[PDB]
RNA sequence: AACUUGAGUGCAGAAGAGGAAAGUGGAAUUCCAUGUGUAGCGGUGAAAUGCGCAGAGAUAUGGAGGAACACCAGUGGCGAAGGCGACUUUCUGGUCUGUAACUGACGCUGAUGUGCGAAAGCGUGGGGAUCAAACAGGAUUAGAUACCCUGGUAGUCCACGCCGUAAACGAUGAGUGCUAAGUGUUAGGGGGGCCCCUUAGUGCUGCAGCUAACGCAUUAAGCACUCCGCCUGGGGAGUA
């Protein structure tokens, strides 16, 4: 394409998953931080964040991209650092939402840790 | 002696001529068994605050009726489920 | 339960005297139409069960006022067991 | 509902019958009467094709109008009446000029109710109308399957299918299984559930309860002889001494699918069950 | 700090009137907590129906 | 025989997730079908089982189904208690305020009795998304039939019945009256947005007084009167 380019970031306690898409949903690369070697306590960490955010952007400047959304989706730890990977790879960020799913109840939430 | 306002919504892609055909029969079951509607208004295409039925704007009409015997506003909302023009209707006793 | 207007006929009929409510007559007599109007609702909606609770605090006050015009007189408490067709 | 018998004898100890008292006539109709001769199994030649068929108490036929086809004449219902060739009743009705003809009883059909075949019919329970104009989420019983044969899919006491959806010139309907399916939409179906919700909770009790419906005892395979039964055989009691159960005439019972493959009714199911 | 309910007289909170309700439903439709928009407890339950029938009316958004 | 203050009724008002039935919604979870998509996903303290390469996770659209109702939401409200939070309608219970129109003690408590009674559990018939006793593994330990992880059955949901137990607790029976205050909040009333007075709830400090002490203190565990239930060292034993 030319621009307009949603990217999905998924950051968790665990690996963040960055995901670059068209604007009318249709994938065009994918990174995690899982997929770059990155071992367990080094998965949800701002450095491993960085390269897996850059990662998938600079498979995105080959399809032509220079505007992206980004949709970010958890409370995660690698969340900024790979907000911050996106714009120095110069992919011209222009909104930051919140997606992170809020149930108005209606589920029973997995019991807690002892 | 009880006051009901009804509000319904009908499809925005409803042919025009339909319309008047709807509105007319939907306020006749409002006016049945004692039913003496005193206002029939309408408000126009206003903008659905989420999509309904896959539609994003819709045709607002508002009636009052009183009646002592509420059958009337339960014989709409059993034709108001049933009809497919209209996408959403609430009955709301007023005092 | 009953309707206002519906619960003056019933003051009219029992009144001892004119501008009278509180005699043991009549309020014997709103607490039996209010009995068997709960009754009547519970035969639908069976599980009610605070509902069907104040029927049980109604039965007794008419129950403690019939015991109060018995005591009192009997003949009064004869015609109103009979109009009201109370056993 | 359902009359628990109190244990006078042993052969009538957990015995459950009908109360039968959502019937209102106990007699049938001179005229709406055909006969039916039991014939118990027997073919054109005169052999056994189905077993455990034979005697049982005689049975007139009552002709049903399960093509509900009187289009615009309204009809009264006069009397539900019990039917011995369904597990469903059946109601008289009578139509608002004079002819009168039986249909299948819906749930909470009452005397008196009126009901309407046709096109521009409402929505309520009893009325026939085409399966174009039944809103999506109606229950429908006396579903047809071809235009103007006569309703075929559910019938039998509560039997009910959803019209969930549309395609183009098929409609997609939940049968009671769990099968959903498409049925043409020139087909008729009529709105509700079919009656005696409570046929299938009555306990026969008796030995020979189960022999007046023209039931006849049926012996297990696994005590006929060898030259009789695939598990016959043994010296003693023995378990099924072969990789599957199988069945009288030799063919896997317990799990082989036989559905003919190649039938033209394979682009109309979606999903299955049973 | 002030009502606006018992300020101005208001008696009848109406869930047609929109203009009035998107005062308190903040930034997503979220009714707003009455310490911070200063109505009586007599008055937020009151408000709290009538934005809960716009919403389902479709008068004003569930979220935003 | 007489009387209204007790108790009730009448009239004018008030608030409320009080109960039952039937409908209508939005968010989310799961599953399914496709489009894009590529080598991981997930999880821990570290793992691994596990799901993937037969295309998983992610992302977009649509559909099916079940369950619960974010924000409002609070020492907030209602109910005898258990308990009661999406919205609408229909039936329906209780409570508070004011007035003083009516009856003139019609009241309290209450053995036996008769009903209601959280969860879990049982029967019948449905339903089954999520979470899950138990069960399977994968780990930690010296061992781990446990805490951690991965799944997972009954159950969790509905309709009828049955069960009748909970740290069912304010660990505080019900009714009535009296006895310093201060300051809140909920629902009303009357006077001169503010002030004063007042009724009924719900809170926090705090006098007299009580207590072994902790503490209670006009919502007593103080001072009095009526009625019921219960206790007489710890085990054995809530067992015969």
């Amino acid at each position: 394409n030319i621009e307009n380019g949603v990217a999905h970031i998924r950051s968790t306690f665990n690996n963040t998953i960055v995901t670059i898409t068209d604007e009318f949903g249709n994938a065009l690369s994918w990174s995690s931080a899982g997929a770059l070697g990155f071992k367990g306590s080094k998965k949800s960490t701002p450095f491993a964040a960085q390269m897996a955010s850059e990662t998938a952007s600079k498979s995105a400047m080959e399809h032509g991209l220079k505007t992206v959304e980004v949709t970010v989706k958890g409370p995660g730890p690698g969340r900024e650092s790979a907000i911050r990977a996106l714009q120095s790879a110069g992919l011209e960020v222009t909104a930051i939402r919140d997606v992170t799913p809020v149930p108005h109840n209606g589920c029973r939430p997995p019991k807690r840790r002892r | 002696m009880r006051t009901y306002e009804v509000m319904y919504i009908v499809r925005p892609n409803i042919e025009e001529d339909a319309k008047k055909a709807l509105v007319e029969r939907f306020n006749g079951i409002l006016a049945t068994e004692g039913a003496e509607v005193l206002e029939a208004k309408d408000w126009g295409k206003r903008r659905l605050a989420y999509e309904i039925n896959d539609f994003k704007d819709g045709f607002y009409n508002i009636v009052r009726v009183k009646s002592d015997n509420n059958k009337a506003t339960d014989e709409f909302q059993r034709l108001a489920k049933i009809s497919d023009d209209i996408i959403r209707y609430m009955v709301i006793r007023e005092d | 339960a009953i309707s206002q207007e519906r619960k003056n006929e019933i003051i009219k009929e029992y009144r001892v005297h004119e501008t009278d409510t509180g005699s043991p007559e009549v309020q014997i007599a709103v607490l039996t139409a209010e009995i068997n109007a709960v009754n009547e609702h519970l035969r639908t909606h069976k599980k009610d069960h605070h509902s069907r609770r104040g029927l049980l605090k109604m039965v007794g006050r008419r129950r403690h006022l019939l015991n109060y015009l018995r005591s009192k007189d009997i003949q009064r408490y004869r015609e109103l067991i009979k109009s009201l067709g109370i056993r | 509902a359902i009359k628990k018998y109190k244990p006078i004898t042993n052969g009538r100890r957990n015995m459950t019958s009908l109360d039968f008292a959502e019937i209102t006539k106990t007699t049938p109709e001179k005229s709406l009467l055909k006969p039916l001769p039991k014939k118990a199994g027997r073919n054109n030649q005169g052999k056994l094709t189905v077993r455990h068929h034979g005697g049982g108490h005689k049975r007139q036929y009552r002709v049903i109008d399960f093509k509900r086809n009187k289009d615009g004449i309204n009809a009264k219902v006069d009397s539900i009446q019990y039917d011995p060739n369904r597990s469903a009743n059946i109601a008289l009705v009578v139509y608002a000029d004079g002819e009168k003809r039986y249909i299948i009883a819906p749930k909470g059909l009452e005397v008196g109710q009126i009901v309407e075949s046709g096109a521009e019919a409402d929505i309520k329970v009893g009325n026939a109308l085409p399966l174009q104009n039944i809103p999506v989420g109606t229950v429908v019983h006396n579903i047809e399957l071809k235009p103007g044969k006569g309703g075929q899919i559910a019938r039998s006491a509560g039997a009910s299918a959803q019209v969930l959806g549309k395609e183009g010139k098929y409609v997609l309907i939940r049968l009671r299984s769990g099968e959903v399916r498409m049925i043409l939409s020139t087909c008729r179906a009529t709105i509700g559930q079919v009656g005696n919700l409570q046929h299938e909770l009555v306990n026969v009790g008796k030995a020979g309860r189960s022999r007046w419906k023209g039931i006849r005892p049926t012996v297990r395979g696994s005590v006929m002889n060898p030259n009789d039964h695939p598990h016959g055989g043994g010296e003693g009691r023995a378990p099924i001494g072969r990789p599957s159960p199988m069945s009288p005439w030799g063919k896997p019972t317990l799990g082989k699918k036989t559905r003919r493959g190649k039938k033209s009714s394979d682009k109309l199911i979606v999903r299955g069950r049973k | 700090k002030v009502c606006y309910f018992t300020a101005n007289g208001i008696t009848h909170i109406d869930y047609k009137d929109t203009e009035l309700l998107k005062r308190f439903i903040s930034e997503r439709g979220k009714i707003l907590p009455r310490r911070v928009t200063g109505t009586s407890a007599k008055y937020q339950r009151m408000l709290t129906t009538a934005i809960k029938r716009s919403r389902h009316m479709a008068l004003l958004p569930y979220v935003k």
